[PDB]
């Protein structure tokens, strides 16, 4: 059949902002991932209930891609069961996730010496975000109880944080990539499979 | 995939003008990956739009842009004659950036040309050669015809550098020292 | 200030292997990528790659993987491109593009100048050059030069009001031809493929 998208997720030229991950619908191709091995040597390739070796030997129902750029120092918050801001407030794994975290040091593509603004993160959200959820309102977070407005003040704030990537920055506030690979394999009808 | 653009196309000062793009790639991140650059007659280019909702820095405010689908348009809110330059649109959202054709803007404006006829020197005549310079230059429109005098190795260009915006032209015609003491008029002419 | 410039023209022959080199000043030379463009005569733009000098990070475009190397020297802040076994297809202007602040990673924000390579066999010949009810205007004649680039001048620079230098004409035999006027001294030819200087008065 027809190859599967890799490109477009890996080789794109910039990602999404945490609080905007993007999902590609992949379906009816043949995962050949063997093209992400020789990729970049990844920070961390941890496939929860597969093997990233026998991974082209199985075929999945659907499979979707997400991509999103988070900071060095919080990657051990994108797996299951973890918490913090990023966890809790933008993207959030269930406990029973199978797939695989793919992430990797963008810092090179990522990060400008005067600021990668165009990279956000929600910091203050007055409830934690469901396994799969996603929040792109930008609406002012009340923290005190006075009535607030669409202009911040002393006790509302603006719900979105910029991640000011730079070059000199040391390891862990450095950008990473991620492409969470969400696998279903069941019963279901197949529409992804590997390489025969 | 690869982007088409328009070879040529043509405008009037004071008026407006669109350039399309064909071919623009979309990945997981964005899909405005897309971007302008001019290139004058001899020198190197110079990026006009990128992040076709944003604009650079020091480039004039009537050079906007707007996307439709796989493909994008930019905007020259007033025609100059400063604008009589290549452009090439860029595609750079999968990590591989792909250029177009170019597009070359021929702005139509204000419109006699000046000629003038150098003989051969002596040190020609000396190094058994002869040649008979024709100098055509002051003419905007970008044609021009070039004739010699019985009706006539010659060779000459049509384009020439726009400095000022107006085109210019040289012959030269080469014969031997012998055919040209045995007998000249540059004939020429514009619409 | 922010600057970019390029080697000179290098007029080559196949197999000789030149290397062109990209000078760069005013910013870090080991955050922003670097990469190389090249343009065909009368033909478009066309990509070949990038290189990041902090890490030999280096990207390549599926039509120059390799025809040509790139690599940069951070320690004189200066990108290269290596080829061997030049064709003479690789004869067209290479411009130098670095990031930028403004946009993506891959965005070529700031150009340079810009170095001709040359890849012929036509005897890389010098120029001649003859002094030309007109009182007017006096030139100087120049021929028999297959490199194009090519300058006058007039009093190694005292003359520029009315000095107009045309383009010149490639004659049937191989060989370009071009002449300068002044509006009204003498006339200074450098055809630097050959280092072949020559002054001349009319």
């Amino acid at each position: 059949t027809n190859l599967c998208p890799f490109h477009e997720v890996f080789n794109a030229t910039t990602f999404a902002s945490v609080y905007a991950w993007n999902r590609k619908r992949i379906s009816n191709c043949v995962a050949d991932y063997s093209v992400i091995y020789n990729f970049a040597p990844f920070f961390a390739f941890k496939c929860y209930g597969v093997s990233p070796t026998k991974l082209n030997d199985l075929c999945f129902t659907n499979v979707y891609a997400d991509s999103f750029v988070i900071r060095g120092n919080e990657v051990s918050q994108i797996a299951p069961g973890q918490t913090g801001n990023i966890a809790d407030y933008n993207y959030k794994l269930p406990d029973d996730f199978t797939g695989c975290v793919i992430a990797w040091n963008s810092n090179k593509l990522d990060s400008k010496p005067s600021g990668n603004y165009n990279y956000l993160y929600r910091l203050f959200r007055k409830s934690k975000l469901k396994p799969f959820e996603r929040d792109i309102s930008t609406e002012i977070y009340q923290a005190g109880n006075r009535p607030c407005n669409g202009v911040a003040g002393p006790n509302c704030y603006s719900p979105l944080q910029s991640y000011g990537f730079r070059p000199t920055y040391g390891v862990g506030h450095q950008p990473y990539r991620v492409v969470v690979l969400s696998f279903e394999l069941l019963h279901a009808p197949a529409t992804v499979c590997g390489p025969k | 995939s690869a982007l088409t653009q328009p070879r040529s196309v043509s405008g009037s000062l004071g008026q407006s003008v669109t350039i399309s793009c064909t071919g623009i790639s979309s990945d997981v991140g964005g899909d405005n990956y897309v971007s302008w650059y001019q290139q004058h007659p001899g020198k190197a280019p110079k990026l006009m739009i990128y992040d076709v909702s944003k604009r650079p820095s020091g480039v004039p405010d009537r050079f906007s842009g707007s996307k439709s689908g796989n493909t994008a348009s930019l905007t020259i809110s007033g025609l100059q004659a400063d604008d009589e330059a290549d452009y090439y649109c860029c595609s750079y959202a999968l990590s591989r950036v792909v250029f177009g054709g170019g597009t070359m803007l021929t702005v139509l404006g204000q419109p006699a040309p000046s000629v003038t006829l150098f003989p051969p020197s002596s040190e020609e005549l000396q190094a058994n050669k002869a040649t008979l310079v024709c100098l055509i230059s002051d003419f905007y429109p970008g044609a021009v015809t070039v004739a010699w005098k019985s009706p006539v190795g010659v060779e000459t260009t049509t384009p020439s550098k726009q400095s000022n915006n107006k085109y210019a032209a040289s012959s030269y015609l080469s014969l031997t020292p012998e055919q040209w003491k045995s007998h000249y008029s540059c004939q020429v002419t514009h619409e | 200030q922010m600057q970019l410039v390029q080697s000179g023209a290098e007029v080559k022959k196949p197999g000789e292997s030149l290397k062109i080199s990209c000078k760069g000043s005013g910013y870090t030379f080991s955050y922003y990528w670097i990469g190389w463009v090249r343009q065909m005569p009368g033909k478009g733009l066309e990509w070949m790659g990038i290189i990041y000098p902090g890490d030999s990070d280096t990207r390549y475009s599926p039509s120059f993987q390799g025809q040509v190397t790139i690599s940069a020297d951070k320690s004189i802040s200066t990108a290269y491109l290596h080829w061997s076994s030049l064709k003479a297809s690789d004869t067209a202007m290479y411009y130098c593009a670095r990031q930028g602040d403004l946009g993506d990673w891959i965005l070529l924000g700031y150009w340079g100048q810009g170095t001709l390579v040359t890849v012929s066999s036509a005897s890389t010949k010098g120029p001649s050059v003859f002094p030309l009810k007109s009182t007017a205007a006096l030139g100087c004649l120049v021929k028999d030069y297959f490199p194009e680039p090519v300058t006058v001048s007039w009093n190694s620079g005292a003359l520029t009001s009315g000095v107009h230098t045309f383009p010149a004409v490639l004659q049937s035999s191989g060989l370009y031809s071009l002449s300068s006027v002044v509006t009204v001294y003498i006339c200074n030819v450098n055809h630097k493929p050959s280092n072949t200087k020559v002054d001349k008065k009319v």
